[PDB]
């Protein structure tokens, strides 16, 4: 009833992806592109 | 590779069973025009059963 906005709220942010899992009390703050999976995509958007 | 395939209402269905599956040639062969998944990375698929 106060977050949610018509048509998505893009404010907040999420890490979907990532190399490895983290440890317990580690963090990941980094916004720079990163590969999506063990594809050797290089982390360049497409190839899945 | 086959010469002919089945329309696409005549689709045959084709069951793979006991066997092992190599997609990493698949892949790296540069002979599709587009690849893509659903759901599940292509790489995982070679540490799945």
């Amino acid at each position: 009833n106060l977050d949610s906005k018509v048509g998505g709220n893009y404010n907040y942010l999420y890490r979907l992806f990532r190399k490895s899992n983290l440890k317990p009390f580690e963090r990941d703050i980094s916004t720079e592109i990163y590969q999506a999976g063990s594809t050797p995509c290089n982390g360049v958007k497409g190839f899945n | 590779n086959a010469t002919r395939f089945a329309s696409v209402y005549a689709w045959n269905r084709k069951r793979i069973s006991n066997c092992v599956a190599d997609y990493s040639v698949l892949y790296n062969s540069a002979s599709f025009s587009t690849f893509k998944c659903y759901g599940v990375s292509p790489t995982k698929l070679n540490d799945l059963c």
